[PDB]
């Protein structure tokens, strides 16, 4: 009568299914998040979370900094979070060029895990599909972090 | 991986084959020695290198030598 | 099978990261790289030999740019006793309004710090008095480097 | 590609001559891609174009007495507005561009129309001359912009002064480009260094 | 410049060579160094 | 200076002794006599016969940087206070302050340090304060080398496979993977990295209290 | 032994609660081992990745990702329940190979079955010097 | 026609009634053939005569206007002595890489260089008792005077 | 039964614990907004010459550091300055 | 501010002391490196130069790595 | 009043707490060592710590290191 217990019945594996992980609400929360989304074009899976990430490095880059007194000069230091996302798109392509080597393809293991495809982000060009979309999310989002910012009305 | 050499100043104890935790060494029979039988090593890719034989063994100079060399997957103890 | 221990096969099939710290280890280890004659090693360290020189050349012909650029060495000669010795000009975007108004020593325009290498006193020595004979001789050792 | 650019310079190998203007000159290996050089050359030919009608475009109202030889809007009729209108109708316009491109290539065409051959002429000798013209232009309108060096004076009045004075009056020396003989003096030793290398590692 | 030519560098020049060799170069050289290391 | 004097040949002595034992005894000894079939750099050869930690002759040179240091830092302190002391006009300071170790530690390196440590505090700043950073710099990098001396690789080791089992059993991480295993230094590395932080350190931190005690109140 | 066992599937596996320390992405994108043995009654062990497990009655199967783990096992059955275990190497493709004991006697036993090898017949100490073997890729010991 | 050759020199250089056994016989060939022996010699007298540069430097001032600067003599003297003492002890390291990778035994049998390596022993023990000496003595009357 | 040889794929542990396969997520011709914005950079050299292009930002970024009045180029001060640093010389 | 800060220092060299000490009692018994790690007893110098070396992976090791900690941290 | 004795008190008590803490860890590990039988230990607490015993020591880790930057870095 415990809530914790091997995952498939083979309890030789570390991952031993604790309370958290076997939630309901935290699995299907997991699965709906657009990284999880196998069947969703990657370009699209990059654009929803660069928008994300390209607006949360706003807030804490545009109240503590360098020029975070000046007025407008504060609204003008949100500019920084552009060029934070451009090194951090700029280091996921570095990744995709490294990763699935051309000379290593799938990398082998199909993986089981219920009737279900291999993700096809996990591929040489799906890994600069990804890119492609993190970029224009990215660039984006911190762009409506400062158009909001300044038409937050009462904020 | 390792190379683990048998010099023939071995007596036969096997007491090498007893303290290798991965089943590297092995007793071949010799005609040298009063036990009629000296160690061997055909499993040296799956050396590792903790030198436990060196310990085990009782002769001097030591009859089984383990120089490090290159490692792998195997020889650095890697379980990921 | 990586390819950055080029000199390594060894190094080369290693599966961890002992492969990039080892592959900057023996790197000028000629005497114990993958297929080295005696021949091949002499011409390596022959090499070598030339890329240093051409280094230290470039390093003090550096030395005499920046000195001729930012050093207050035409207002030392006139009084070597009282005015400091400038080693080059700080340019940083991290300083303070304090910093910028507390760097500034010598006689300069912005923030300097003062040199320790003794070679202004060398330079007055040797017969160097303008400010150009150290920019036309700061040229000349980045050319014999070249060469 | 049998031309050449210095004297006798081995022809990069990626650089087959398969393209008309291929000079063999293309240093630090900057296009060898396949998908890579189509794309940089429709870059190249676009560049001619903007440059080409650029040159002409200052060469007219610097030819006739008029405003602007250095500077831009001395009044005009439209302010701030006219800068929007301008950057939405190209927006458009460079978009139907670009996909015209990516169906067949050499996009040569106004708004949305594969190919604008209405004069009806385009042999291979005018895709060429299209080049060699853009490639001059792009050459020319930088002497236009170097005219800060020769400061109030313009490109047609740059060029009566160096009629009148011949030796006096040139880039080595009446300009203050001290460098310029530097950049000739490495611009003509750098061909034999190349010719150097390559013979010296035979 | 005038009667200094030799070496003499123009006003804005650690201004726009400190942000090169600071970050364009360190960025582009890990990067090429990165991908040299991979396969 | 004649008790300073025996201390450089102290130095001396023990530095050339670390260095000429590691030498003569490179190829064997009576624990090791096949030393020269292992190389000049080699870990160590087991935990056997009593444990050969430290045996080879890259672990000898290892040890002496270490007095090396202690060497050229006690002729260089024995330098700079004789001549800090004739720079001043206070010769007899030194000659009568110089014969005890707490003579050494109040007048040299306690009032010396007085306008080094004064670069940056809640009243502003001054010229000094790069060099009042940089001192305390040099302290970081020597501790940090400190870590290294200590610590040997096997805790290490099974520290490096926790953080392993963790970023495989994460989610929305797992997505990465490294392209080489993540593994520990090695013995002979983690001494060299110890070393050349320990040397660093040491170096930072007494080039910045020499300029910034003599630039800092002469010229 | 006098054939190889071959390694079959469908064996009843010990009883054991979920562990934490083992098979992770190497046993799958690699290679991972497994040891059989046969338990003639119901005891309870200590695997080597955790707490303990129990031993179910007949035959047993155990999946690692190390040899060292599966030999350390080994060696526990040897001297503590004395039983006789043996242990096979997965690799990626499906490739199954015997492992321990080869011969199928013991590793410390003659058996008068195999032939030496990594065997100098020369005694430490007889080695020629590193500067004999320059530029030879091979060593003393080697040679 | 002229000159002087180095191995003959060394052959030559061998004195009577045994002091040194073989002499200096074969030293030719042992220091040619190696590049370490080379290298530990020349590491030792850069490091040494990079001692003597800043002994020399300090006491005779050789550059106008050097002694009035202050931190420019100590940042100099401090330089140089930390130079030399990486170089010294880079010329001991490199002298145990030519024992360990590039001496034969055979070669230079009986000659200066196997004699020492005879009584290393004793050579090893005697800067033993030395090191000993200064040390518990140097520290001693520091404590007594403290 | 506990391990497989045949059918290692899902013996080992080769799963997927937290992802759903649907060809829906974002609503009709929203996507295709999106394929035409990230269809430039879509590529590895793409977006490599993109950000290599847009590294040239610093340089430029910090020549309009006008606006900014970073302390760099406003000023070092004639009237206060550490030109009297020491109590020995006047200046050195 | 500055009691906070000294509160956070002290939080944080508290933390890694018991990491070191948990760690040590925690895999003193049997480590995934080293799986026979019981067998080789609690005060041992370490397990060889194999898998790129086990200098102080005994228990008894974690303890002397404690004890400096719990200085630095009093 | 006597804060030579004050000082010196609370000092004296807080080094020998802290030499016993980390006595403490060590004696745990003693024990897991050598007075540890996994047969009267199934599925309790003990057997179920030493199961779980790497999400333990990873997640010390990570608060340890968190502690780290964001108290030392300020
Ligand atoms: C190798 C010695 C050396 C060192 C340690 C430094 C160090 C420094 N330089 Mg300097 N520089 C050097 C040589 C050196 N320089 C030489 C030889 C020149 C003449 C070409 C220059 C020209 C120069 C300028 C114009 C500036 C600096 C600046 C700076 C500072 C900021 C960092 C930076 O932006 O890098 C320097 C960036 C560079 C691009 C210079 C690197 C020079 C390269 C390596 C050689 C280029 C080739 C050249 C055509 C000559 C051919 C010789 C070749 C074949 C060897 C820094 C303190 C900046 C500053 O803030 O001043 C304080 C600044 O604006 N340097
Ligand atoms: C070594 C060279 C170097 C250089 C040149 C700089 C330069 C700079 N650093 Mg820095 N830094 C360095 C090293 C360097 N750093 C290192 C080694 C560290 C580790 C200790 C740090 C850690 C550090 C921190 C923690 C911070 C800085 C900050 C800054 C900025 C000063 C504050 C400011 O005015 O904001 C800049 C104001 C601007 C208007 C600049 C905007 C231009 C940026 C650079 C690019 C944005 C353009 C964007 C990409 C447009 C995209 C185009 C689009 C069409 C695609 C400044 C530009 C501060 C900062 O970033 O401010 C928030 C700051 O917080 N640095
Ligand atoms: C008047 C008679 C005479 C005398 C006194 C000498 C004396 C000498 N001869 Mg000579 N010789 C002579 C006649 C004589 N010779 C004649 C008639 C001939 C034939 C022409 C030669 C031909 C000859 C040759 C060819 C050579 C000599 C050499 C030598 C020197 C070394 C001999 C030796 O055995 O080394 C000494 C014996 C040792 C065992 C060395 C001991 C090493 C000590 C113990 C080391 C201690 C160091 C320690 C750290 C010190 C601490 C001090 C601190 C400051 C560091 C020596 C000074 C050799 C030479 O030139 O060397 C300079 C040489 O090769 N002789
Ligand atoms: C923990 C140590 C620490 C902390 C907390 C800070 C904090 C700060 N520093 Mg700083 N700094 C540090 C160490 C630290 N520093 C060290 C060691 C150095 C020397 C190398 C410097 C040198 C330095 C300089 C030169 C400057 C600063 C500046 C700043 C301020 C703005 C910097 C910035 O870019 O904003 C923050 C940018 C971020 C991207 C923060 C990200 C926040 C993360 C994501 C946490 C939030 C999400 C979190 C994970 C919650 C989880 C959510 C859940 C759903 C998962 C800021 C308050 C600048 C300043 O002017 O100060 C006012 C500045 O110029 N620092
Ligand atoms: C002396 C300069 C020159 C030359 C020889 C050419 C030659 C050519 N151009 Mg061209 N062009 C030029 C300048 C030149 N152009 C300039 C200044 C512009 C800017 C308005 C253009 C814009 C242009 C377009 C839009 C097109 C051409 C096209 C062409 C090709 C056929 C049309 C024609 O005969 O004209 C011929 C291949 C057509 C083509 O498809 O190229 C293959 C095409 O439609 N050109
Ligand atoms: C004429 C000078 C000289 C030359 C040509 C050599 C040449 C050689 N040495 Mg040697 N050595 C020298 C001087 C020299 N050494 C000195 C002065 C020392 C005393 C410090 C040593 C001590 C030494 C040892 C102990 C060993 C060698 C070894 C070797 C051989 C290969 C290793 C190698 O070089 O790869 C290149 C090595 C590296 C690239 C490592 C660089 C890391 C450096 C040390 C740290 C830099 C400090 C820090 C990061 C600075 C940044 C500060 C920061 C604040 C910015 C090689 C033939 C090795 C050998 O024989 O093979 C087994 C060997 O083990 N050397
Ligand atoms: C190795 C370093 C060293 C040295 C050389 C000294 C030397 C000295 N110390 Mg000192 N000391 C040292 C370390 C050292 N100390 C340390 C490390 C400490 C800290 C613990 C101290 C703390 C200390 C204190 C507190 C004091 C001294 C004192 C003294 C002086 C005492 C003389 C004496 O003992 O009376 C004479 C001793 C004897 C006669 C012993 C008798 C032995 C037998 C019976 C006789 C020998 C045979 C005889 C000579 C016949 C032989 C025949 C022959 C001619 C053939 C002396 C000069 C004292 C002093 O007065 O300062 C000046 C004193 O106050 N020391
Ligand atoms: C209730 C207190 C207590 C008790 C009863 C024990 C009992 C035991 N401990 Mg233990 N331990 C304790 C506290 C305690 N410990 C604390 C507080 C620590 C943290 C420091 C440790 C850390 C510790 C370790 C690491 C080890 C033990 C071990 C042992 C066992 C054997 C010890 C031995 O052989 O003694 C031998 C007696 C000595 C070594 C004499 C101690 C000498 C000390 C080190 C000198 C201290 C200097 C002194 C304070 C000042 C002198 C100055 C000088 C000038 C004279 C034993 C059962 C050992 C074991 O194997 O367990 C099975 C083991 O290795 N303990
Ligand atoms: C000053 C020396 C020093 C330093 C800095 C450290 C630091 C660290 N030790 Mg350590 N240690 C030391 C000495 C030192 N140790 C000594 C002498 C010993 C022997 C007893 C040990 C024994 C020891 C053990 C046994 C363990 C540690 C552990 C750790 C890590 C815990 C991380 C943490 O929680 O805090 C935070 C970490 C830091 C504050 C590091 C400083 C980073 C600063 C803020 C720089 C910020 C980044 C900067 C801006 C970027 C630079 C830019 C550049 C690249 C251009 C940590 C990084 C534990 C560990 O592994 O972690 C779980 C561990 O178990 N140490
Ligand atoms: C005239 C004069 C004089 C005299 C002088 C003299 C007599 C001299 C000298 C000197 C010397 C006496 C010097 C020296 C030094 C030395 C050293 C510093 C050493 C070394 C060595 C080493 C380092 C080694 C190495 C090695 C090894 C280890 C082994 C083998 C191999 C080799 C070689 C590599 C006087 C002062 C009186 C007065 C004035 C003048
Ligand atoms: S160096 Fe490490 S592995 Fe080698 S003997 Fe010492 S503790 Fe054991
Ligand atoms: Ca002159």
């Amino acid at each position: 009568q415990q809530v914790i217990q091997p995952l498939n019945g083979d309890p030789f594996v570390g991952m031993l299914e604790t309370p958290v992980t076997s939630a309901p609400i935290v699995a299907n929360y997991l699965s709906n998040l657009p990284a999880y989304r196998t069947g969703v074009a990657p370009n699209l899976r990059g654009v929803e979370i660069g928008l994300a990430h390209g607006f949360l490095l706003a807030g804490p880059f545009i109240k503590l900094g360098p020029l975070r007194d000046v007025p407008g000069t504060a609204e003008v230091v949100g500019c920084m979070s552009a060029a934070l996302v451009l090194i951090l798109a700029l280091c996921l392509s570095l990744y995709g060029n490294a990763a699935f080597q051309n000379q290593p393809s799938m990398g082998k293991k199909t993986l089981s895990g219920r009737p279900l495809p291999q993700d096809p982000l996990m591929s040489e060009e799906g890994w600069a599909k990804f890119a492609a979309g993190f970029t224009v999310g990215g660039l984006s989002g911190v762009a409506w972090a400062y158009i909001l910012t300044q038409v937050c009305l009462g904020r | 991986a390792h190379v683990v050499k048998i010099y023939d100043t071995c007596i036969g104890c096997t007491q090498c084959v007893r303290a290798c935790p991965l089943d590297v060494l092995e007793m071949v029979p010799w005609d040298g020695c009063k036990a009629a039988q000296m160690a061997s090593s055909p499993r040296t890719e799956d050396c590792v290198g903790c030198k436990r034989c060196e310990t085990a063994c009782p002769t001097d100079f030591l009859s089984v030598r383990v120089y490090l060399g290159n490692e792998s997957t195997r020889s650095l103890g890697l379980a990921y | 099978t990586k390819l950055f221990p080029k000199f390594s096969q060894g190094l080369a099939q290693d599966p961890s990261t002992r492969r990039i710290w080892y592959g900057l280890a023996t790197a000028h280890d000629f005497e114990s790289h993958d297929g080295m004659t005696e021949e091949n090693l002499y011409q390596k360290i022959f090499a070598s030999h030339f890329g240093q020189l051409a280094i230290i050349f470039l390093w003090t012909s550096g030395n005499l740019f920046h000195v001729a650029w930012q050093g207050n060495f035409e207002q030392w000669v006139t009084d070597p006793i009282h005015v400091r010795p400038i080693a080059h000009a700080i340019w940083d975007p991290h300083f303070g309004q304090p910093a910028v108004e507390a760097f500034t020593r010598g006689g300069a325009s912005g923030p300097v710090n003062i040199a320790t290498s003794g070679v202004y006193q060398w330079w007055y020595t040797i017969g160097l008095r303008s400010n150009q004979e150290l920019y036309v001789s700061s040229v000349f050792l980045a050319l014999v480097s070249a060469v | 590609l049998p031309a050449i650019p210095l004297a006798d310079v081995q022809s990069l190998s990626y650089l087959d001559g398969h393209l008309p203007g291929d000079m063999g000159f293309d240093p630090l290996h900057l296009g060898s891609g396949v998908l890579s050089q189509d794309w940089l050359r429709y870059a190249e030919v676009v560049h001619g174009r903007w440059a080409m009608l650029g040159v002409v475009g200052c060469l007219t109202p610097e030819a006739l007495a008029m405003r602007g030889t250095i500077p831009p809007e001395r009044g005009v009729e439209d302010n701030q507005t006219l800068l929007i209108i301008e950057i939405a109708v190209f927006s458009f316009l460079e978009s139907k561009r670009y996909e015209g491109y990516k169906k067949t290539g050499e996009g040569g065409f106004i708004n949305s129309y594969p190919f604008d051959p209405v004069g009806l002429n385009s042999p291979k000798h005018a895709v060429n001359e299209l080049q060699q013209n853009g490639r001059l232009a792009m050459l020319a309108f930088l002497g236009f912009a170097s005219t800060a060096a020769v400061n109030g004076q313009g490109p047609i009045e740059s060029l009566q002064t160096h009629i009148a004075d011949p030796a006096h009056n040139n880039v080595f020396t009446s300009s203050v480009g001290k460098e310029s003989c530097v950049f000739v003096a490495v611009l003509s030793i750098l061909p034999m260094l190349i010719e150097a290398n390559k013979a010296l590692g035979k | 410049a005038t009667e200094g030519y030799p070496f003499v560098p123009p006003d804005w020049a650690p201004a726009l060579f400190v942000p090169l060799t600071g970050l364009v170069l360190p960025a582009v050289g890990m990067a090429w160094a990165f991908t040299y290391i991979q396969k | 200076d004649f008790l300073v004097h025996h201390a450089i040949a102290l130095g001396l002595h023990t530095t050339t002794l670390i260095l000429v034992k590691g030498a003569l005894d490179a190829r064997g000894s009576k624990l090791m006599p096949d030393k020269k079939d292992f190389g000049y750099s080699f870990p160590c050869d087991g935990p056997g016969r009593g444990g050969t930690c430290d045996i080879s002759a890259y672990d000898a040179f290892y040890l002496a940087v270490f007095w090396m240091l202690n060497t050229i830092g006690w002729v260089t302190f024995y330098w700079h206070w004789k001549h800090l002391t004739l720079w001043q006009g206070n010769v007899s300071q030194f000659d009568e302050s110089s014969t005890y170790l707490m003579g050494w530690l109040r007048d040299y390196l306690w009032l010396n340090s007085s306008q080094l440590i004064n670069g940056y505090n809640p009243f502003g700043m001054n010229s000094l304060s790069v060099w009042a950073w940089t001192f305390l710099f040099g302290h970081l990098v020597y501790a940090t080398g400190f870590m290294f001396l200590i610590s040997w690789r096997g805790y290490w080791q099974e520290l490096i496979e926790t953080l392993v089992w963790a970023h495989e059993k994460t989610p929305l991480a797992n997505l990465v993977y490294w392209k080489d295993k993540p593994v520990a230094l090695s013995i002979v590395q983690a001494r060299l990295v110890g070393l050349a932080h320990f040397s660093v350190g040491y170096i930072f931190t007494y080039a910045a209290f020499l300029i910034a005690s003599t630039a800092g109140r002469f010229g | 032994p006098w054939k190889q066992p071959e390694l079959d599937p469908d064996t009843p596996s010990p009883i054991f609660g979920g562990s934490t320390g083992g098979l992770l992405r190497k046993a799958q994108v690699e290679e991972f081992y497994v040891i059989t043995w046969e338990s003639p009654k119901e005891q309870i062990f200590e695997m080597p990745t955790g707490g303990a497990a129990i031993m179910r009655k007949g035959p047993n199967l155990l999946k690692f990702a190390r040899k060292e783990q599966c030999m350390a096992l080994t060696t526990q059955l040897r001297s503590k329940f004395r039983q006789t275990p043996c242990f096979y190497r997965v690799y990626a493709d499906g490739k199954v190979q015997y492992l321990h004991p080869k011969d199928g006697v013991y590793p410390e036993k003659v058996n008068a079955g195999r032939v030496g090898v990594n065997q100098n017949m020369r005694s430490i100490g007889k080695n020629v010097d590193p500067i004999k073997v320059k530029f030879t890729g091979s060593a003393p010991f080697e040679i | 026609g002229i000159g002087h050759r180095l191995e003959a020199i060394l052959e030559a250089h061998t004195p009577p009634a045994g002091g040194l056994g073989a002499g200096h016989k074969g030293l030719f060939h042992t220091v040619n053939n190696s590049l370490h022996f080379q290298l530990g010699l020349a590491l030792a007298s850069v490091g040494t005569i990079t001692s003597l540069v800043a002994q020399h430097m300090y006491s005779l001032p050789p550059y106008a206007y050097l002694a009035v600067d202050f931190t420019t003599q100590a940042s100099l003297y401090t330089h140089h002595q930390y130079i030399a003492g990486f170089i010294m002890c880079g010329a001991f390291a490199h002298g145990a890489i030519f024992f360990i990778r590039d001496y034969d035994p055979e070669q230079n049998k009986g000659n200066v260089l196997a004699r020492v390596l005879d009584h290393k022993e004793a050579i090893i023990s005697h800067l033993s008792w030395v090191s000993l000496f200064l040390g518990f003595h140097t520290l001693g009357l520091y404590v007594h005077n403290d | 039964k506990y391990f497989d040889v045949q059918d290692l794929e899902n013996t080992t542990g080769a799963w997927d614990l937290y992802g759903v396969d649907e060809m829906k997520r974002y609503p009709g011709l929203q996507e295709e907004f999106f394929q035409r914005a990230t269809d430039a950079v879509s590529r590895r050299e793409a977006l490599n010459g993109f950000v290599a292009l847009s590294a040239g930002v610093a340089s430029i970024a910090l020549f309009g550091k006008g606006a900014s009045t970073l302390e760099l180029p406003i000023g070092t001060k004639g009237p206060r300055m550490e030109k009297t640093e020491n109590g020995k010389g006047g200046i050195l | 501010t500055s009691d906070f800060l000294v509160h956070h220092i002290h939080a944080f060299t508290i933390h890694v002391t018991v990491l070191i000490l948990l760690k040590g009692v925690l895999f003193a018994r049997s480590s995934r490196l080293i799986p026979d790690k019981a067998n080789l007893g609690f005060r041992f110098p370490c397990d060889g130069p194999g898998r790129g070396g086990t200098c102080q992976v005994s228990a008894w090791d974690h303890v002397f790595l404690g004890l400096f900690w719990m200085y630095n941290s009093l | 009043t006597d804060y030579g004795t004050q000082l010196s008190l609370f000092t004296h008590h807080m080094w020998i707490g802290g030499f016993c803490v980390v006595g403490a860890g060590a004696h745990a590990a003693i024990f897991m060592v050598r007075d540890y039988d996994p047969t009267n230990n199934y599925n309790n607490l003990l057997d179920r710590v030493i199961r779980h015993r790497d999400a333990i020591i990873s997640h010390l880790n990570w608060v340890s290191i968190f502690l780290g930057f964001h108290s030392f870095g300020l």
